[PDB]
């Protein structure tokens, strides 16, 4: 969003991060996500002490 | 002069402007052939005269 706003010509040097996220984008949406994908058991370790 | 009453609403754009400076990164290419003489204007990597 910041890169897009700069590409348009706004001067966000004063605007706070929250106000930067406030800004109108005009039919464009930018989102990011974080996930971790599980996997089935594939290799098994086992050490036995007598 | 006194005329008919005038009501006008004007809509303008906030013409945010970054000045257009001299273009950099253009290459002049010259070559001799018997086909497609003159300039050929290969702006895009993909398209090529056949």
């Amino acid at each position: 969003q910041k890169s897009y706003l700069k590409s348009k010509g706004v001067d966000l040097s004063y605007m706070t991060l929250q106000e930067i996220k406030e800004a109108n984008t005009g039919s464009k949406v930018f989102l990011k996500a974080k996930i971790k994908v599980l996997d089935a058991m594939e290799d098994i370790d086992l050490s036995i002490e007598i | 002069a006194i005329g008919l009453p005038s009501i006008n609403i004007s809509f303008k754009e906030l013409a945010t402007t970054v000045k257009e400076r001299s273009a950099r990164g253009i290459i002049a290419m010259v070559l001799k052939d018997a086909k497609a003489l003159g300039l050929n204007e290969i702006h895009e990597k993909e398209d090529i005269p056949v």
